[PDB]
Parts: C-alpha cells; structure tokens; sequence
C-alpha cells in the first residue's frame, strides 16, 4: 500500500508494541522489527522469504511467545499464526501431511496441512517450533523453501513461501577445573551446527539465541502475569490490586534463572490464583469489591520462608 | 399425503395404532431434541451415540409423545414422518428422477406444514443420488434457514466419517449426544419393556431375571452396548423357554450368556 | 420474469418484503462484490471463506442494499435471482430438456437485461447437466455478459473449481473471513430484534456477550457468527418451551448442554459438594493428603474461573512408591467427576516401548493405511472434550513419544493425521510414573524426603527439562502406615461383601479378625497388595470352599472370628460361622 502516517509510525515503534507482550529479549524483538521493516519499506530480496529466524536459547524465556506477540502485531490476533509442532514429525513416513500425500492415494484430495495454509494466504508467520526433534527428511525438505522460496507439494503444485516469515524455534545446546552467555551462545551454536546442515544454516536470514531472564526482568513480568488474572476477575465484577510488597514477594520466590519464567508462573498459580478460587467459592470474596492482596511477617528484604499472602475484600 | 407414504413411514400414526416400543429414561434427550426443533432456524437436531444406546428409540418416544400430546405448543400435533431413501432412489434410472421426486416431497412437506422429517442413517444423505447435486445439495438451502425440520441419526464413527467430511452439510445439524444408559437404567428399560416380551413369548419374566440380565451383560459382553445388550439376553432366554415349552429366572439368563461368551457363570 | 421464477428464487422481492436477517459489519465485502460486478469484464465475483461465516448472507445484505439504494448507478436496479441447480436439472429426462432449459434462462437474463445471478454452491456446478451447466457458462462468463456471483467452501473450491483451469480463471475470488467477538457482538446485538420477537423472549447484552465469547473460547469446530447464534436460539427457544429473560447464565447452561464442558453456575449442592471435595476423595483413597489437595485445587481452580484459558485444567506427575495410589487416585477422581471409573481415558503406556507406535496416538499420515480411522487419543478427546487423561506408566513410553505431548501441556492443542486441532484446555493429564522405586552405598547418617530427592532426581534424569517444566505438579505419593492398612481392610472387605450380599449373604468382620488382616498384610515396602493377597487367601479362598460346599448358603450372615490369637499371631486360625 501507501503507508499512511498512522501505519509509518506503528511500524517505527515496533519494539515498543512487541515489548508490551515480551519483556527483554532486545536482540530478537530488533531482528524481526528490522525484518518487517525492511520487507514493507520494498528493499527485501525478490527471491528470497521475508525473514528466517531461529531462536534457539533456555526453556521458558520466550522464543514461542515471541512469534504469537509478532503474529499479533500483524494480524491483531494470535490465532493467525501458522503452528507446526514439530514434536510429533518424528517419523520418517510423516511428512506427508506436510506438503499431501502423492495423487492417487488416499487423503490426496486434502493436500497438504502447510502448502494449502500458506497458498490461501501468502504473507503469514509460519512457526516451526522444536524443529529439532523433527526427522532430516522434513529439513531437506524445507531446504528449497529457504534457498528458493518455494516448495512444491504432493499434487506438484508449486506454493511461493517469499513473502513469508518463518520462525525454527529449537531446545539444542540445553566447566572442568579451577577458574576465575557467550559461552551459552557458543554451545548453542556448535549444537545447531553439528545437528543440521551447513547451506540448510547458511540460508537462514538470523540465529537468535536468547538471553535468560534476569530479577528485573522477573519483577516486570510479574504485573505482565498478574494481569491476565486481573482481567479473569473483573468479568465477575471483581478487582485485584496488588501491593508492591505481594509484587516483590511473588518475584521473589519465583525467581530461579536456569527454568525462565514458568516457574513464576506456577507460583503465582499456586499462591493467589488457588487461595482466590476457594474464596470465590466459600463467597468470601463476591462481585461488587475490589480484592487487595498485602503480605505480613516480612521484612521486605529477607526471604519470606515465614510470610504469607492475606487477601482482604473491600466495597 | 399420498407422495409423503411412497416415500415414508409415519411414525406418528404408529405410535397412535401402538406399534412402537414404550421408551423409558430418555426425558432429557427428548426435552433436548424438542428444544433444538423449536430454534428459529438451524432447527435440525441429529442424535450421535454408540450402536445399540437408543438413538432411533428416543424418536419414538418423541413420537409417542406427540401423539400423547405432552409436547410444547410448537411441536402439537405435528406429523413425524421418517424418510427412507431407498424408496427415493429406487425408481430413478433417468436424469432428474431422483431430484423430482425430493423436490415433490420437500414441496408436500411445505404445503402441508406441519411434518417433521426423520432421517435414521443421516450419513447415507450425503452423495445418496449422486458423487455433484444429491439430496444433500438439494436440502441444504431448507436446512439453513430453518424452513424444513428434520431430525437425523446416526452413530459417533458413521457421523466422522461421512458428515463431517461435508462441512457444509454438518453446520446445519446441532448434535445431540445419547449415551450408554447405567445398569439402573438398563433395569428400568427392561421392566417397561418386560410386558412385551412377555406376551410375545407367553413366559414371565422375574425382576431378578431383569438384574441378572443387566448386569452379566454389563459385565462380560465387551463389544456390545448395554440397552440391546441386555435385551439380547432376555429376548433369547424367553425364546428358549418357549422353544422347550413357563418362567425366565436368572439361570436361564446366566445360560444364555454362557452360551453366547462361553464363560462359565 | 416466468422462466427465472420457475427456476429461481428472487432475491430482491424477498428483501422488499423484509423476509432477509440485516446484515451488519460487511461493508468491506459487499463493496468489493460492487467492485467486481462493476468491471468490464470477468465481473463474476466469489465468495470463499469457511462454513458459517456468512457468504450467503453477504449476498443477502446485498439484495437488501440494492433494494434500499445504497449502490453505485451500476446496480441501482439490479434484481438479484438465487438459481436453483436441482430445479433446472429436475425432469430433464430426455437428452436436451436441461440444455434447452438452461439456454431458455440465460436468454431471459440477457434479454431482461437487469438481472444478477447468484449461483449458490458454485462448486456443484460442475457437473449439473451430467452437457453439464459449467461448460454451456463458460462462454458467457470470460467476456462479462452475464453478471454472476457465486458462493463456495474454500475445501469445496478447491476440490472441485480448481480441477477446471478455465472455469476457475473466469471466477474472481473474494475472501470472507470468520469475524472477530467484537464483530459478533455486534451481529448479535443487531439479529437480537428479530430473534426475540419470533421466541418471545428478552435477551440482555450481557447474555449476547457471553455467547460471542463462549462460543468463541468453547466450541471449536464450529465458526464465530453462526456457533453464537445458535447459543442464542437454543436459550430462547428453552425459555420459550419451559413457559421472560435469557441472560449468560442460560447461554452457559446451553453450552454446557452441547459440549459437556461443566460452564453453568454452581449451585448451593454442587458448590458444597466441591468444598468437601478432599473429603469426597479420601472415601477411596486413603491418606495421600498432598496429591488429594492437589488435585482438588486444580479442580476448584477450574470451575470458579480462574483457570488460564491456554494451558489444560491440570497436568500432574503421580510419583512414588509402588501399590500405593497412584491410579487408584486418578481412577476415584474420575468417578467424582462423572460418576463412573470408565469415564477416565486411560492410555497404558507400556505399549508404546515402540517408537513407530507413536502413530497410535495421532493416526497415520495422508496416504496411508488406516489414515481415515483417526488416532486412539484425538478422537476420544474430542468426543468428550472436558475428561480425565492418564498416561500410565509413562516411563516405559519411547523417548520419542513423550517427546509428542510438549504442545498438549503447554498449548493444550494435538493434531492428528488429518490435519484436525483437537483441544485438551478442559483435560486433566495425569502421567503415573514407578521411577526411582527399584532403588545407599557408604555411611550415612525422615526417610520421605530421600524417597523424594531420589524420585526427583530420577524423573530429571528420564525426562527432558522442557517435558518437566510444563508439569502443573509432580507428587511423590508416601508409604502406607499401618493405621492406613488397616482402614483399607474395611475398603477391601467391604468389596467382598458386596459380592457375597448379592447372593443374599452378609459377611461380618470381628474387630480381632480386622486387626490380625492388617497384621498380617502389612509390607510398608509392597505396598497394598500383599493386604490384598492375604483376604485373598485368608477369606475369599475359605469362603469359596465353604458355599461350593453348601456349609453357608443364601439367608446366613457369616461372621469371621480368631480363635488361637491374644493380640504376632503366626499360629492364629480364621473360623467362619454362619446363622439365619
Ligand atoms: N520474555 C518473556 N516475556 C513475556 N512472557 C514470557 C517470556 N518468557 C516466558 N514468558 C512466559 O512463559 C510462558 C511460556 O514461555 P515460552 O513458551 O515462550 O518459552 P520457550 O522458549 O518456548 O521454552 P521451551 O519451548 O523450550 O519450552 C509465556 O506464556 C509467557 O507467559
Ligand atoms: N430408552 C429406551 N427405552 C426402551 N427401549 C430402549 C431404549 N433404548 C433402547 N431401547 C431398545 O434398544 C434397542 C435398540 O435400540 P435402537 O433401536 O435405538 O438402535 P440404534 O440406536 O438405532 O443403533 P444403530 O443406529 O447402530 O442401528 C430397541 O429395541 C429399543 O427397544
Ligand atoms: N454479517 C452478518 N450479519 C447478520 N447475520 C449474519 C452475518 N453473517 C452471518 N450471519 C448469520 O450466519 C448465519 C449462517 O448463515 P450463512 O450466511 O453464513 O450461510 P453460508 O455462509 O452460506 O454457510 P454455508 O457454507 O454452509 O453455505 C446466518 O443465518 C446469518 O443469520
Ligand atoms: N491409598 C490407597 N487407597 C485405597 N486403596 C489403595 C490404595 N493404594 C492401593 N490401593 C489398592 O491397591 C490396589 C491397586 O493400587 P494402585 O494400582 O493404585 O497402585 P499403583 O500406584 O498403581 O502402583 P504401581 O503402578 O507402581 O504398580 C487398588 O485396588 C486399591 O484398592
């Protein structure tokens, strides 16, 4: 189109949306920001998709959120991203939903479950997350997307991946003596050598390995958590704040940096969204107030072994 | 009223001579299907369920209580005609056959205005006179606004199978689930049904001819589900009793079913 | 004119005549649809777009427009005729009765001049006459003289128009898409005149907003505009026949009606009921306080709302000794959800040592045996989307098929062989694994806490970090004392007399013979069984030989009693009495 000034400025300040549903990652939110604009100011290469990533890095950090917050920000919803799973591509006979089965035998009237989702629409995010764990013929497979960006499925057809993103999200690569992320970067480098190809790599627009959360990080994403059972409740006419010391304790305790942030998650779930159900239930708590969530027997500072959360219900 | 008889059975008018079993149990399902019927448009409940669970008996008793007239304003009185496609397309051999007959019945129905059509097998609607244009394509725009009820069944892997490969077809059907009835259940059916065996076999069956029934046939009879299961068994006891022949007590059931698994209750 | 009103449906009168819903929110599509019948040529428009989105009722919101005025000069009086392909091919008996038929309509439409065909189900087209109605079309369609619209499937499109290049290059495809909630709610809001005025009823805001978003969040194989309306019509048409208001929570009871999914309120007995729901469990599981209040928090946290609209209601790991619990737990759980054992979908992972057996779950791909027949897994959550998962023994399961669920703990989403998204965000997974039970070398100085390092560090051990880290809870189930045993004595005894009271005799129990049961039963390391094998031995045995013996019949209550025991009774004898 003609980028309106509205548009211009969305796109200028891509990181600022993306990072409203990611917190940190910097690197990756760039990359694919530079992508996107790179492709809608009109100097992407003719033959060649709109990007290709592979975020690689720790569990729980945010390489599948990030493609659903991208999918979001181009669609306006997440559902319009196209997942693979690539979890369940371990055999060898199985590619064949992905691009048909050959004509002539049974379920080749359907085609493929990727080749037809990506030719009804040709700009879309496709994500192959845990692509490790798929087989080598599905890689050599989408060695011609990359290098051609096309790809010709079971009846023959040919579906044009160029104006396409795709995402490889992978799990490789997760100190003998005395001595006094980088080095993360390195083994996850070397993993994603040895495990795939080096033209299949060579092709690939980005490898992107992403740093582990920090307490900051945490203490921020704290509210991003609290917010999704903030909105919950007030469908029932019901509000939650919480106080800074709740906020600080939650962090506290679910900080813990080698499992990223589901272990906050977990936590929050276990702490304040079980306690609040059964006080929904019992009607301690009931629609019209607002429900504050305070901590005693804390210093503030010292680990809470001994506080605990207290919930208190006013009009 | 004469194309509709060609083409159909009414089960409303055999309900009222008697020719349908009681049905017990099935208030829920039948409230259901009576509330899908009275919708606005979409108003076409199709009945999925396990082979034996009571999918066509739940039309029965529908229709038994039409005729009894316990049924909302909407549903009185009104004419449960089931369909039999094979009286469709028995005659059609040359072109436009089979859709001049379906749209004979379809232009019936509406002048008449006060049928309900049943459709038992609802997966042989799809592709039934063609590969194309078939009864499906022909119903489909009645179907969708509502203008034509009708009431399809079929079973859980026959409606995967079929239906749901015609994703136009199966938006307009609202899927009302009959399940296997408990063993309480199945006792309750079988004392509503005993007088009629009863009196087809002239032998008299005990309550606990009834329990014992229904529970060996929950118990060890894998393949089968528990309505028939278990009616299976009272039905063959009676029948060996006359054959010998005048009582049905649980020995004979717990014959029955060793002869049929084999297993030495 | 005569010929098209034969063969046709006029679309235009029926607007006139109000009998068309209002069409709200498609402005971009019926301008586009303007836009192709406008151009010079090929001005032969298709909609494509999935089931139920509403393709025909943007032709309709057309016909209304056209009828109002609200169109460009082109189409100022336009008529627009619905064709009925059954009514042209219909009494075609002889060779050129379609042919002439469809040759007579075509004449009338370019003579009339002002008419708009709207050939719905474009897709079966194909092969009407079958010469069949595509290829007599084709000559008008290319060179725009006669304007045409046409309305398919996006599967049938391209099962059947795609197979015909020149048909196909003749159509301008115009995509219409499933509308947002928002979109829906204002579709609702605007059909809600009409929908209540027919059921006689008044539906709030609040209920029209609840079945956008339950229907959205709920039913998936369904699309938006029409799974809400349907929600909407089914609680009118409730409150109709129960004689009036319709609010969310009947939108919520029909839901939960058509699903299973439990979305209703709770009442006074049911939110009792789940309060006590511990104690409900501990009636067939004896101790294992922590995995009871486990899964009775996941539980309550799904029904009072809380739960995360993504993940599945629960995922657990049940670890620990053996013949403590851990599938009985999952087994009584079930039974207090649905009321029957057999409601739990039990997948015995020893079967699966195999990796190729992984297809078992998912189906086969396209092109293969038993392709059509499914998955053993996908399809019994579908059937019943709100049910209880247990994956026994999952360690014996292949690395590579463990390594297939990471998206059904954290997406709550599996894909079978047909391509089909089966949801699990109502399930409760339960994986029972025996790891760390086979089992201290050197000097060293409770014993619950090694049980539990050692589990722990096994399950790390077997199971990939981003296979743990997706786990709601792991459990690690304690031994059974001895207070515990000898309450599962009466559970077991219990379950012996209910078969032998269902041959009219009562079995009774001296507090002495319970106590020399638990006695002799009791292996903290074995677990339950041995208790089980000892009534099987001690009891059942004896008694089997006493009724085949005719000693104790129909009508005794037999009572069972020891003899030679005080209160370590190696010598002690069971002695069974019957009396009328
Ligand atoms: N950087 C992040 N920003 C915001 N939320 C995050 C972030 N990282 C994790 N989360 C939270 O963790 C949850 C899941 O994280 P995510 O799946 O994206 O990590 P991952 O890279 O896929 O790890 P893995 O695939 O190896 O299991 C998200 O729903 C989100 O709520
Ligand atoms: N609620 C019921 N009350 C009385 N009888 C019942 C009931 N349910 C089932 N029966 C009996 O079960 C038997 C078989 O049930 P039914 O006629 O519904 O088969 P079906 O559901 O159509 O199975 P399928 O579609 O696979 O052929 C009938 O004889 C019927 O009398
Ligand atoms: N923009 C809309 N405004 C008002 N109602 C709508 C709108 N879109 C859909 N509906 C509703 O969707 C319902 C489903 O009918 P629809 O128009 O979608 O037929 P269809 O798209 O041709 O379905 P099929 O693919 O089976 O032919 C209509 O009854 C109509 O009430
Ligand atoms: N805590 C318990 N409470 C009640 N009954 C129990 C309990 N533990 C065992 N039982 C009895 O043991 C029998 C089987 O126990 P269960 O299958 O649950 O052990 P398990 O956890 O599966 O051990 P494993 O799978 O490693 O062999 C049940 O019939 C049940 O009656």
């Amino acid at each position: 189109f003609k980028l309106t000034e509205a548009e211009t400025t969305r796109l200028l300040r891509m990181e600022e949306e993306l990072h409203k549903r990611i917190i940190g990652q910097e690197d990756a939110v760039k990359a694919v920001s530079k992508a996107i604009r790179r492709t809608r100011a009109g100097l992407k290469d003719p033959k060649r998709p709109s990007g290709s990533f592979i975020f690689a890095g720790p569990s729980g950090v945010g390489k599948t959120e990030l493609s659903k917050a991208l999918a979001n920000f181009l669609f306006g919803d997440d559902d319009a991203l196209i997942q693979i799973d690539m979890g369940e591509f371990h055999d060898r006979f199985t590619a064949s939903r992905l691009f048909g089965a050959p004509p002539g035998y049974v379920g080749y009237e359907e085609g493929g479950q990727l080749t037809e989702k990506v030719r009804r629409k040709p700009f879309s995010v496709v994500l192959f997350d845990e692509i490790e764990k798929a087989h080598q013929e599905i890689y050599n497979s989408l060695l011609q997307v990359l290098e051609d960006g096309r790809l010709t499925d079971g009846q023959g057809r040919t579906v044009d991946f160029k104006n396409t993103v795709l995402i490889f999200t992978s799990n490789l690569g997760t100190g003998l003596g005395f001595s006094k992320y980088e080095r993360m970067k390195q083994k996850v480098n070397d993993e994603l050598k040895k495990h795939f190809r080096p033209e299949f790599l060579n092709r690939i627009d980005d490898i992107i390995v992403f740093h582990q959360l920090t307490r900051e990080e945490i203490i921020r994403m704290v509210d991003l958590m609290i917010s999704r059972v903030a909105g919950q409740l007030k469908s029932k006419d019901m509000a939650l704040v919480l106080t800074d010391a709740a906020k600080a304790l939650l962090a506290k305790r679910g900080f813990d940096p080698v499992l990223g942030a589901r272990p906050l998650r977990r936590t929050i779930q276990r702490e304040i969204e079980d306690q609040l159900s059964e006080k929904i239930l019992f009607e301690e708590v009931g629609p019209g107030q607002v429900v504050t969530v305070d901590v005693d027997n804390w210093d503030g500072e010292g680990p809470g072994e001994d506080a605990v959360f207290t919930f208190t219900g006013t009009r | 009223s004469l194309v509709l008889d060609q083409f159909g059975r009414n089960l409303t008018a055999a309900a009222m001579e008697g020719k349908l079993d009681p049905v017990i149990g099935r208030e829920k399902e039948i409230e259901r299907v009576m509330q899908v019927l009275s919708r606005r448009t979409k108003n076409n409940p199709v009945l999925i369920g396990e082979p034996g669970v009571g999918k066509t008996a739940v039309v029965e008793g529908l229709a038994q209580a039409i005729v009894h007239g316990e049924v909302p304003e909407t549903l009185k009185d009104k004419q449960l005609y089931t369909l039999d496609l094979g009286s469709l397309v028995a005659g059609s051999r040359y072109r436009g056959d089979f859709e001049e007959r379906l749209k004979k019945v379809l232009k019936e129905i509406n002048t008449r205005g006060d049928i309900i059509l049943f459709i038992d097998e609802l997966h042989t609607l799809v592709g039934a006179g063609a590969a194309a244009i078939d009864a499906a394509s022909i119903l489909k725009p009645k179907l969708a606004r509502g203008e034509l009820q009708t009431i399809g069944a079929t079973t859980l892997d026959e409606y995967r199978k079929y239906i749901e490969k015609d994703a136009a077809l199966e938006r307009r059907f609202q899927p009302v689930q009959v399940g296997e009835p408990t063993v309480e259940h199945t006792i309750e059916i079988l004392k509503g049904l005993r007088d009629r065996y009863e009196a087809h076999h002239r032998v008299s069956i005990t309550d606990a001819a009834m329990v014992a029934a229904a529970t060996l046939a929950d118990r060890y009879i894998n393949d089968r589900f528990l309505p028939d299961k278990a009616i299976d068994l009272i039905d063959e006891a009676g029948a060996r009793m006359r054959i010998r022949r005048a009582e049905v007590d649980d020995e004979q059931i717990a014959e029955v079913l060793g002869n049929w698994t084999g297993i030495p209750v | 004119s005569l010929v098209l009103d034969q063969f046709g449906r006029n679309l235009t009168a029926a607007a006139m005549e109000g009998k068309l819903d209002p069409v709200i929110g498609r402005e971009k599509e019926i301008e586009r649809v303007m836009q192709v019948l406008s151009r010079r040529t090929k001005n032969n428009p298709v909609l494509i777009g999935e089931p139920g989105v509403g393709k025909t009722a943007v032709v309709e919101g057309l016909a209304q427009a056209i009828v109002h005025g609200e169109v460009p000069e082109t189409l100022k009086d336009k008529q627009l005729y619905t064709l009925d392909l059954g009514s042209l091919v219909a009494g075609s008996r002889y060779r050129g009765d379609f042919e002439e038929r469809l040759k007579k309509v075509l004449k009338e439409i370019n003579t009339r001049g002002d008419i708009i065909l709207f050939i719905d189900e474009l897709h079966t087209l194909v092969g009407a006459g079958a010469i069949d109605a595509a290829s007599i079309l084709k000559p008008k369609l290319a060179r725009g003289e006669l304007q045409t619209i046409g309305a398919t499937t996006l599967d049938e499109y391209r099962k059947y128009i795609e197979k015909d290049a020149a048909l196909e290059r003749r159509f301008q495809p115009v995509q219409v898409g499933e509308p947002t909630v928002e979109h829906t709610i204002e579709i609702l809001k605007g059909l809600r005149d009409r929908y209540e005025a027919h059921h006689r009823v008044s539906i709030t805001d609040a209920a029209m907003v609840a079945a956008a978003t339950l229907a959205d969040r709920y039913i998936n194989d369904r699309f938006l505009p029409d799974k809400a309306i349907d929600l909407i019509d089914e609680a009118g048409a409730r409150m109709r026949i129960r004689r009036a208001e319709v609010d969310d929570e009947q939108i919520a009871e029909v839901l939960g009606n058509w699903t299973g999914i439990p979305v209703f309120k709770l009442t006074e007995a049911e939110t009792t009921r789940l309060l006590r729901m511990e104690e409900e469990l501990h009636k067939r599981i004896i101790g294992q306080e922590d995995a009871v209040k486990a899964v009775s928090k996941a539980i309550r946290r799904t029904r009072a709302g809380l739960k995360d609209p993504k993940r599945p209601s629960g995922s657990f790991i049940f670890a620990g000794p053996s013949g403590v619990g851990k599938t009985e737990l999952s087994k009584a759980l079930a039974n207090f959800l649905f009321g029957d054992d057999d409601a739990l979908i039990q997948i015995d992972m020893g079967e699966f040592h195999d990796r190729f057996t992984a297809s078992r779950l998912f189906g086969a791909p396209p092109g293969y045996v038993g392709y059509e027949e499914g998955g053993q897994l996908t399809e019994k959550v579908r059937r019943k989307p709100f049910s209880v998962v247990l994956f026994d023994e999952i360690e014996k399961a292949h690395q590579e098929i463990y390594n297939s669920l990471l998206q059904v703990l954290e997406d709550g989403r599996l894909t079978d062989g047909q391509g089909r998204t089966v949801d699990f965000k109502n399930t409760v997974l339960i994986f029972t694994s025996n790891l760390g039970t086979s089992d201290g070398l050197g000097f060293s100085k409770n014993d619950y806490e090694r049980m539990k390092q050692k589990v722990n560090d096994e399950l790390k051990k077997h199971f990939r970090p981003e296979f743990l880290n997706r786990i709601d809870d792991i459990i690690v189930f304690h031994q059974l004392t001895r207070e515990e045993i000898i309450r599962m004595v009466d559970l077991m005894i219990s379950r012996v007399a209910g078969q032998l009271k269902s041959k009219d005799m009562a079995l009774v129990l001296t507090d002495a013979a319970k106590a020399l049961l638990a006695k002799r039963g009791f292996d903290p390391v074995l677990g339950a069984r041995p208790l089980r094998r000892t009534i099987q031995r001690e009891i059942e045995d004896q008694l089997s030989e006493k009724i085949l013996f005719e000693e104790v019949g129909p009508g005794q209550v037999v009572t069972v009693d020891v003899d030679n025991w005080d209160g370590p009774g190696e010598d002690a004898v069971f002695t069974f009495t019957g009396t009328r």
